RNA sequence: CCAGGGCUACACACGUGCUACAAUGGCGCAUACAAAGAGAAGCGACCUCGCGAGAGCAAGCGGACCUCAUAAAGUGCGUCGUAGUCCGGAUUGGAGUCUGCAACUCGACUCCAUGAAGUCGGAAUCGCUAGUAAUCGUGGAUCAGAAUGCCACGGUGAAUAC
RNA sequence: UCCUCCUAAAGAGUAACGGAGGAGCACGAAGGUUGGCUAAUCCUGGUCGGACAUCAGGAGGUUAGUGCAAUGGCAUAAGCC
């Protein structure tokens, strides 16, 4: 690369919530701390969450009851 | 900081800076920070890390931002596509819970700009 | 939005469908109680309620069982 | 360069396998990641153009392109030489370092994440992403930053058909919709 | 005579109101001082359940004794710190309660979520001379239910008239 | 008055109140040189982004470009940096 003209590339840790703790490089200056990562992200399960529509009659059985 | 998707309010005290998320009013902010053991009268900025993760998952309980806008929406569209009463002052856009259109409804209905 | 204590149909209706269930599809089935509601035994019926001045047919879905029969009568109409 | 070394042990024999390739050049590799940022609103102030360049300084760590307007348009009131965009181009290490802190740390971060779509490929293997919020790079403190700006990356390989690129970029765990 | 629908429609214009745009305020907690009136196919304690609207059990009262019924502005203390903001509450979604044969058209109320217009209003124009204007709550009739209207009641309480 | 094409009859030249258009400059770089580079217009993908900005790729192969009219020329580029 040419010198001097790009920012400050220094290698950072990055600690998220769910016990990921990474060592990348990045301009954030040192010590982000995350709260979400890849192995902490609702990928799995979250995304299916109103992919569960429900159901409507059943509704009606949670009322009629009988 | 960052619960569920968005929050940086500061210099607030937690029941009010926790309903900047879509999902949360006085009320259930109360319970989540009865729930997280937390004082209401805390700011954000003076919130260590071991508070605000207990937060997260306190927050996780109850559809908030993400889901909830397409829940909501779906149910829209869910009485938009049925045909029914309430679908249908919905699309052409006019009060749905039965009052009156002579003279109000300006929120329905926007301005008068004719 | 009302009643939980039992959900509310006509028994005008409720006889009307019950002998329209054990005998397959069948013609519009017209009726006025647009107040009942629309019980879980009638989805695929083709109830023609009253309007006010036609008996306008509706297709029962499921989606349509917490609804009452009314909702899909509009009475009044407009440009 | 974590996921360079992936690449090179786990990625190409998981997909030379995949296809039957013949041989280890036959695998596709992405060659660069670069960074688009059409600005649009330097005609009325440039200074919006060089904050919109800082942050892309700050999300790649190297120096913008200012890209100028290639013919002229009228209809955005543009004419030929104008800086109306900025673009980063990503190789070798940086590339890799990149790729790994937007699949991490970067997409995880966006609001109601459901999932990038699988068809958003160019037919040629390359694939192509918007971001529409810059706020979700950790680089760009919440504070300081006045517009949205968002983005848009396309990543750049050598997969004959994009099928064989939909296949390169799911053994990075690039999640999917 | 009957059922269902309409009287509640909605590009718009006007009248009369209500609530606001906040700090002389909002919210949280604690706490003080009324008058008038209604009540038996009615008012409904206390107790228990429910976050709540309410429900169950149910005394008492045709009433200066029983119930509706904790008056609210006030005052203390804390917080908010001038922001479309802890202002404002429309609208909408979901979940309910009650009345009634029945709440879709088309009821009131509660809960959770939402949180719009609005930052004192053009030309114009209205009311008011003292316990008045302003402001705060309470009751009644009509009524199964359904008022910000109406008719009453008290609380605090001005300015100005050459 | 000057420039370009046609009339003009395959060298040159050639008329008409014949058919079409331009000029009375610009440029201290838009000149010299060295080094480099290759267009138009579509197609698909892509935040705002839209027939139409900026990106990535493919097709295409100069239909682009030339300070200025037209013809001749131009990839060794005379085009672009």
């Amino acid at each position: 690369m040419k010198k001097d003209i790009h920012p400050k590339y220094e290698e950072i840790t990055a600690s998220c919530s769910c016990g990921n703790v990474m060592k990348i490089r990045s301009t954030v200056g040192h010590d982000l701390n995350l709260d979400v990562c890849s192995k902490c992200h609702p990928f799995f399960t979250g995304k299916q969450r109103d992919v569960a529509t429900g159901g409507r009659v059943d509704r009606f059985n949670k009322r009629f009851n009988i | 900081a960052r619960i569920a998707g968005i929050n940086i309010p500061d210099h607030k005290h937690a029941v009010i800076a926790l309903t900047s998320i879509y999902g949360v009013g006085k009320t259930r902010s109360k319970a989540i920070l009865a729930a997280a053991g937390i004082a209401e009268d805390v700011k954000i900025s003076e919130l260590s890390e071991g508070q605000i993760d207990t937060l997260r998952d306190e927050v996780a309980k109850f559809v908030v931002e993400g889901d909830l806008r397409r829940e909501i929406s779906m149910s829209i569209k869910r009485l938009m596509d049925l045909g029914c009463y309430r679908g249908l002052r919905h699309r052409r856009g006019l009060p749905v819970r039965g009052q009156r259109t002579k003279t109000n409804a300006r929120t329905r209905k926007g301005p008068r700009k004719p | 939005r009302s009643l939980k204590k039992g959900p509310f149909i006509d028994l005008h209706l409720l006889k009307k469908v019950e002998k329209a269930v054990e005998s397959g599809d069948k013609k519009p089935l017209r009726t006025w109680s647009r107040r009942s509601t629309i019980f879980p035994n009638m989805i695929g019926l083709t109830i023609a309620v009253h309007n006010g001045r036609q008996h306008v047919p509706v297709f029962v879905t499921d989606e349509m069982v917490g609804h009452k029969l009314g909702e899909f009568a509009p009475t009044r109409t407009y440009r | 360069a974590k996921l360079h070394d992936y690449y090179k042990d786990e990625v190409v024999k998981k997909l030379m396998t995949e296809f039957n390739y013949n041989s280890v050049m036959q695998v596709p590799r992405v060659e660069k990641i670069t960074l688009n940022m059409g600005v649009g609103e330097a005609i009325a102030d440039k200074k919006l153009l060089d904050n919109a360049a800082a942050d892309l300084a700050a999300i790649s760590g190297q120096k913008p392109l200012i890209t100028k307007a290639r013919k002229s348009v009228a209809g955005f009131k543009i004419r030929q030489g104008y800086p109306i965009g900025c673009k980063v181009t990503l190789r070798g290490e940086r590339m890799w370092e990149f790729f790994e802190r937007l699949i991490t740390i970067a997409v995880p971060r966006i609001r109601d994440f459901r999932g990038l779509s699988a068809k958003s490929f160019d037919g040629r293997g390359n694939y192509s992403m918007g971001v529409r919020e810059q706020i979700i790079f950790p680089e760009i403190d919440y504070d300081k930053v006045d517009r949205v700006r968002g983005l848009d990356i396309t990543i750049t390989t050598t997969a004959k058909s994009d099928e064989e690129g939909r296949a390169l970029l799911a053994a990075f765990d690039f999640p999917f919709r």
